[PDB]
RNA sequence: GUUAAUGUAGCUUAAUAAAAGCAAAGCACUGAAAAUGCUUAGAUGGAAUUGUCCCAUAAACA
């Protein structure tokens, strides 16, 4: 019995607009799901024309419920969008001065 | 962590608004100080919804409602209890009866002539002038016949 | 079904014209997009 | 007591359906207010470049439009799923069945999952296994028996032999209730998309 | 305008579209969740210590993708 | 010439008022009610009520919000109530329905803000 | 037929003095989300009384 790994998704696609609606759509399925998306960044310009692909950081998952979402992320795939799936490779006052007392 | 986020000012601030009523255990502020109708209804509200033009009014923000009609049919079907809470809190079942509560059902009308076709309604709560009340005013109440009743002022 | 998300209005705040076609892909499946010229079709070499 | 094993495969559908003349009228509305927020001969030459992807056969969306009749075929279905089904001969039975092979408490359910993508479609296919927990599992006896509905997808596939004397199919839901009548085989359903 | 109000119109059948969508979505995942939940039961009933190292995630899985 | 509250200074809002107006937006339905300091309501407009629904199209809309002001007032009106105060939130003041349900309690003389006291 | 389920709208042991509240959808909004504004949808297939029958339905026995 163990945790999955935070795995991000890069949605690369033509054109972004089709590829940010796709990122915040599975988003809205992850938030429902209750999957934690900690960041929605995205790569530059595919320069040669170029494309655009969309980062999906996807944190939290389990081995029963990896099956069902992957599956349905295929079925959700809208025109033309390639997915991939990969594992994952400035502190403010309060939590420094929190981060003080716990090694004083 | 398991529970959720209120996310929302409102959401905290309605539960936070029925807690205060619920009693506790610590000292608090408050302490110191028939089917068939039913089926007829939902015709009516689908009749309603199918038309368009009601539809279309409401689209278009213009549209707008009959007081007088609410207000007769406020007074037969559910006004009766309003009215007992505007007696209850002018004090006047506390006063006259010893705190005794006697709910009104007969949508009594009384109203104050002013010289000709001016009829000033004396509703619960109202205000008059000693002026206007210097003669009787009319009372009707539809008591049917065969229907012995008194009045008192 | 792709068709969840198949239809999107275009988010960018500010944008040129952009006219649909399709890229022909070497499988024979094709894709819509949105293109600035005023072309046709595209095709994958 | 009898051991059993079986596999729900599962092909992704390559090419979406068509879509509904409301979704349309919605695709219009969306460049409307495309063409409201947009900022401002080579017509003729993309006129007759278009008539050349025209005159130009592209791959159907759907490849059953020309089979109509090729459940054999990988390529039955593309708008939906498709899951592998082979009629199978039993001892005591002639049914309509799920693909089975025989499992071993030694071997582990995806061990015996893999063994049954190639032995009985005996073709160069690729499919993938997420979980080792099963799908489904249905006890029918005459004899105790169970059998083990496991679920894979189709990554690809190069089927060899489409003409096999057996008589595997490739079917989503229709053929499904049509050819699996009991609820121990007719309930496959409900762990199918 | 008029014009303005017709594509409210079709708005309203695609929102209500949508919404029905939204519900008739929610509803599959329901099944397919109690299926796998169902599927998990089924075999718990024959052989719960089976599960046990069934259960326990596949670490090798990913990466996965798939167009 | 009668007492106030007139603490809470750390607390939103504040309860220096004889009377309050509460308008809440529920999923469906909107409810405005009309309450002393010792928390007995005197006048309760809701859109659950039979009356209205017959003649209100929708319970949960603008119309419907500038609608149930017009009763509540007409009520108000009866009661005497002609001084009264209202504590909307940011938002909900900036809401377009608040601010109409607000145009028909002044067109009906149902005063939003309370005189000061008498001293 | 025996065991067993399942019967206000996703949820509620909301409601019999008035079919409610919450969840949920879409649109506007642009980092994403959330919020906010404008909007959308629905039920007692059913009787008991507290704070089991009942027929229907659908299963193991059959």
């Amino acid at each position: 019995d163990y945790e999955y790994g935070v795995l991000n998704i890069h949605l690369t696609a033509y054109d972004m607009s089709l590829a940010e609606s796709y990122a915040q759509y599975v988003h809205r399925l992850c938030n429902r799901l209750s999957i934690k998306v900690e960041e929605s960044y995205a790569m530059p310009t595919k320069t040669m024309l170029t494309t655009h692909e969309r980062v999906v950081q996807i944190s939290g998952l389990s081995a029963t419920f990896a099956e069902i979402f992957l599956e349905v992320l295929q079925s959700n795939l809208p025109e033309g969008v390639r997915l991939s799936v990969r594992e994952h490779t400035f502190k403010a006052r309060p939590e420094l001065e929190e981060l003080l007392a716990k090694l004083n | 962590e398991r529970l959720e986020k209120y996310r929302s000012f409102e959401r905290y601030r309605r539960r936070a608004e029925q807690e205060a009523r619920a009693p506790h255990w610590w000292r608090t502020y408050r302490e110191h100080f028939r089917t068939q109708k039913l089926l007829e209804r939902k015709h009516f509200l689908r009749e309603l919804r199918a038309n368009v033009e009601e539809e279309r009014a409401a689209r278009l923000r213009t549209a707008s409602i009959p007081l007088e009609a609410v207000r007769a049919e406020w007074e037969r079907t559910c006004g009766p209890y309003h009215k007992q809470r505007l007696a209850e809190y002018y004090g006047l079942y506390r006063d006259l009866f010893h705190g005794a509560t006697f709910v009104p059902w007969v949508p009594l009308h009384v109203a104050y002539a002013v010289g000709e076709e001016d009829l000033i309604p004396v509703y619960h709560g109202n205000e008059v002038t000693p002026t206007e009340a210097s003669r009787a005013p009319e009372v009707t109440y539809e008591a049917d016949k065969d229907s012995l009743w008194t009045l008192l002022f | 079904d792709c068709s969840r998300a198949s239809l999107t209005r275009l988010r960018r705040q500010a944008y040129a014209r952009l006219y649909p076609v399709l890229l022909v892909k070497q499988d024979g499946s094709t894709i819509h997009i949105r293109y600035r010229e005023p072309r046709r079709m595209l095709a994958m070499p | 007591w009898r051991l059993s094993g079986a596999l729900c495969l599962q092909r992704p559908p390559l090419i979406t359906k068509a879509l509904t003349p409301l979704q349309e009228e919605m695709a219009g509305l969306l460049q409307q207010i495309e063409v409201e927020r947009s900022l401002y001969l080579a017509q003729d030459l993309e006129d007759m470049w278009e008539q050349a992807f025209l005159q130009f056969r592209p791959g159907a969306r759907e490849t059953e439009a020309d089979k109509k009749n090729d459940r054999t075929s990988l390529h039955r279905k593309l708008d939906r799923n498709l899951v592998l089904l082979v009629r199978e001969k039993l001892g005591d039975q002639d049914v309509w069945m799920l693909p089975q092979v025989e499992w071993q408490p030694g071997e582990t359910l995806r061990g015996t999952a893999e063994r049954i993508l190639a032995t009985l479609s005996e073709n160069n296919m690729e499919a993938k296994f997420l979980g080792n927990a099963p799908c489904g599992h249905y006890k029918f006896k005459f004899l105790g028996v169970k059998v083990f509905f496991f679920k894979a997808l189709l990554l690809t596939g190069d089927f060899v032999q489409a003409g096999k004397k057996s008589r595997h199919v490739w079917a989503s839901k229709e053929e499904l209730g049509d050819y699996l009548q009991p609820k121990y085989l007719a309930q496959v359903r409900r762990f199918l998309l | 305008p008029e014009e303005s109000e017709r594509r409210a119109l079709l708005l309203k059948r695609w929102a209500l579209f949508k919404q029905q969508e939204h519900e008739m979505e929610r509803d599959a995942i329901r099944s397919m969740l109690e299926a796998q939940q169902e599927a998990l039961e089924e075999l718990k009933l024959e052989s719960a210590e089976l599960y046990a190292e069934a259960i326990k995630r596949d670490t090798s899985l990913f990466p996965f993708e798939k167009e | 010439v009668a007492r106030k509250e007139r603490g809470w200074a750390t607390v939103w809002p504040n309860r220096e008022f004889w009377h309050r107006l509460r308008v809440v937006k529920t999923q469906h339905h909107v409810e405005a009610f009309v309450e002393h300091l010792n928390g007995q309501v005197v006048v309760s407009a809701s859109t659950r009520e039979w009356a209205i629904k017959k003649h209100l199209y929708s319970t949960r809309n603008v119309v419907a919000c500038e609608s149930i002001g017009r009763v509540l007032a007409q009520r108000c009106l009866e009661a005497g109530i002609n001084f009264m105060v209202y504590q909307p939130t940011p938002w909900e003041a900036s809401s377009d329905s608040i601010k109409r349900l607000q145009n028909a309690m002044t067109e009906s003389g149902v005063m939003l803000r309370e005189p000061r006291r008498i001293y």
